[PDB]
């Protein structure tokens, strides 16, 4: 079954670093793209970062440029987000999502994030 | 006396051609009968050899 485990969550001293981990079961991450979405209480959802199926390019939002890093491991089917230099506005609930695949060839600026 | 006039030759009746079998075809059905297509802009570039 397609299930995603979000682990590593916690509260740390601001300006420190922590690595968020994601576990994908039922499929392989190498053929799909992932989306990381944060949502703060009393606010709306805020898109954070994505990773392509091939890992050729990486895109972030302007508020997170040059401070966080996203990485993937195809061997163990594990997804890692590197959170560094945390600030108080980063208080939100982060969700790991799964996008469409190169198995289904679609045009550029791919459409994704159907289940998480 | 004895004399020689000419020669005589038998002619072949039919012709036959052979080749090392025909099992090695190019995969073509997966392109024509494809699950999904490409967009008007951009296109998949496949190589057959």
């Amino acid at each position: 079954q397609v299930q995603l485990v979000e682990s590593g969550g916690g509260v740390v001293q601001p300006g420190r670093s922590l690595r968020l981990s994601c576990a994908a079961s039922g499929f392989t991450l190498s053929s799909y793209g992932m989306h990381w979405v944060r949502q703060a209480p009393g606010k709306g959802l805020e898109w954070v970062a994505v990773i392509s199926y091939d890992g050729s390019n990486k895109y972030y939002v302007d508020s997170v440029k040059g401070r966080f890093t996203i990485s993937r491991d195809n061997s163990k089917n594990t997804l890692y987000l590197q959170m560094n230099s945390l600030r108080a506005e980063d208080t939100a609930v982060y969700y790991c999502a799964r996008g469409w695949a190169y198995w289904e060839l679609l045009p550029d600026y791919y459409y994704g994030m159907d289940v998480w | 006396g004895i004399y020689q006039t000419s020669n005589f030759r038998v002619q072949p009746t039919e012709s036959i051609v052979r080749f090392p079998n025909i099992t090695n075809l190019c995969p073509f059905d997966e392109v024509f009968n494809a699950t999904r297509f490409a967009s008007v802009y951009a296109w998949n570039r496949k190589r057959i050899s």
